[PDB]
């Protein structure tokens, strides 16, 4: 049994130093920000102040000449002048109290440059892949981390990197200090302790920067995961309408009333009656057609594909329900 | 020095 | 401009005394297919031709050779009242020509055109007909003789294999499926010849259904296929939209969120600004209260959404 995973997105603020480079950033090229440009204009513009913008929402100290001049000295300012960095702080300092061992992704290996700094400043034993990392050095990472008895605790990742199928287990708590574009690349991150050998309840943070650009940014990949999960859901209904009748559909449509056919000695139902017409019978006709043609489409223009899917053992036919 | 450079 | 919407009704149709007799004639001729004996392989073909015949004594009887009474072959009263459609068929274009509606009649076999024609000219119809026997030019020549302003014309015989061609008959409003394709987009595709921009009436379409016999429960298995065509249709949307780029206005929304609030900030920003050094328990069971609130929150906004 493995236990379904906890996404607890973490919304943050931004310390005033970020509040400096944030303005600073939008004030580089703010004819840009206001829309002012042609429809005609590359995405290079806007994508450069989008960036930018995730670097300032990270950590200040990402630009060149933020953290304050020389001697650059690691210190406390290091986590006190990034939102994310504070809740951070707290929070693996309340992970590791109730022996929960974490693993942190992140979309920049300058940011995880950053992280380790900061737990060398805190006492954390970790590992680090970047996917710089070669084959081999990311193997021992790997086994070090899941070593019984590890001395490590901090797991430092990029969100791609990792490979596929790799087992992080041991962990079982997930940081995603910030998020990716595609919803999958940050499932496949928090699945690698929540999956087969994991015993206790995974949980993920997902870091999200509150009343800025990382909010928006939430809802776009939300809709991107959303709609990525009715394509999938659907993946049989191409199926559905390639697929040929069945043997059983076959049969159960000539036995439609075949019995009252064979019972019948006279004619069918609606001939039984005069088979000349009153348009008084005609207009009966079609009011009680029209009435069978509205049951029938609301019955099944609500249905999904779960109810119009065929199985395949639809058409393994064996015997008959009760005989002909 | 720190990694962060 | 305002097209109405298309009144689709199913109009439940029994069978003739003559047509009992070919139906179980059909079914006993090969009763041992119904029960299902043999394997799949060779009973499939088995089967498919029942279906077909018990199609062809669904429209007419006389689609058999040696129904009909022998020679010679006159048409009379007699074409209409051995089939339980003919008869319906025949009150309501009595009925749609005193309303000054002008019908346009499909069909999958030919040969039952062939049987509709001599009706017509029994009851002295004016009619053209397209069966795809027909050429490019004749087919052309055919449509404009039943479009044109003041047209003679009343009826127009199609085969639904020559309905999804690219023709016009909007200045006809009345369309009746005699039978119905396995495929219900051809059907739907014979119905937009009269249902389409250019038609300023209300295009009503009776789909004629032998009721309790198998073609009553084909419909039910055409109502299957045409909508999982819907959801595979929705699916494609949904596709489409998943592999699309961030627009230009998509990135402007992105980036210009919260721009006002951050050139208004002075000191610090969000839980920055709120506590923003370090963190007490109940700094930070506060945040991770108030964020997996808003967690549910947001699952549930489009957990409720769907290929709608």
């Amino acid at each position: 049994s493995l236990l379904p995973k906890k996404e607890i997105n973490v919304y943050i603020g931004m310390s005033e130093m970020q509040v400096k480079w944030y303005q600073k950033i939008l004030e580089k090229d703010i004819d840009a920000v206001n829309g002012a440009g042609g429809k005609r204009e590359s995405k290079t513009r806007l994508l450069n102040i989008v960036m930018q913008l995730r670097k300032c929402c990270n950590h200040p100290y990402l630009f060149e000449g933020a953290e304050p001049g020389p001697p650059y000295t690691t210190d406390e300012h290091l986590i006190y002048n990034a939102g994310k960095m504070v809740v951070l702080d707290k929070l693996l300092k309340r992970i590791q109290k109730q022996g929960s061992r974490v693993l942190i992704f992140s979309q920049m290996s300058r940011l995880l440059d950053i992280l380790e700094d900061y737990c060398v400043f805190r006492g954390y034993k970790y590992c680090r892949i970047d996917g710089s990392t070669a084959h081999e050095d990311r193997i021992a990472a790997i086994d070090e981390y899941n070593k019984p008895g590890s001395d490590k605790f901090i797991f430092l990742l990029t969100t791609r990197a990792g490979g596929l199928g790799i087992n992080l287990t041991t962990a079982d708590i997930v940081i995603l200090y910030d998020s990716d574009w595609n919803p999958q690349a940050d499932l496949q991150a928090m699945d690698r302790a929540h999956r087969i050998g994991q015993t206790k309840q995974v949980v993920v943070y997902r870091f999200v920067t509150d009343n800025a650009i990382e909010e928006k940014v939430l809802e776009r990949a939300a809709q991107k995961l959303r709609l990525d999960q009715l394509v999938i859901q659907q993946g049989r209904a191409q199926v559905a309408a390639k697929a040929a009748a069945n043997k059983d559909e076959l049969l159960s449509m000539i036995q439609h009333g075949a019995e009252k056919v064979f019972q019948t000695k006279g004619a069918f139902g609606t001939m039984a009656e005069k088979g000349s017409l009153d348009d008084d019978d005609i207009d009966a006709i079609l009011q009680a057609g029209e009435t069978r043609t509205k049951e029938l489409n609301a019955r099944y223009e609500k249905l999904g594909i779960d109810d119009l899917q065929k199985f395949t053992s639809e058409s393994a036919y064996e015997w008959n329900g009760e005989d002909f | 020095g720190a990694k962060r450079h």
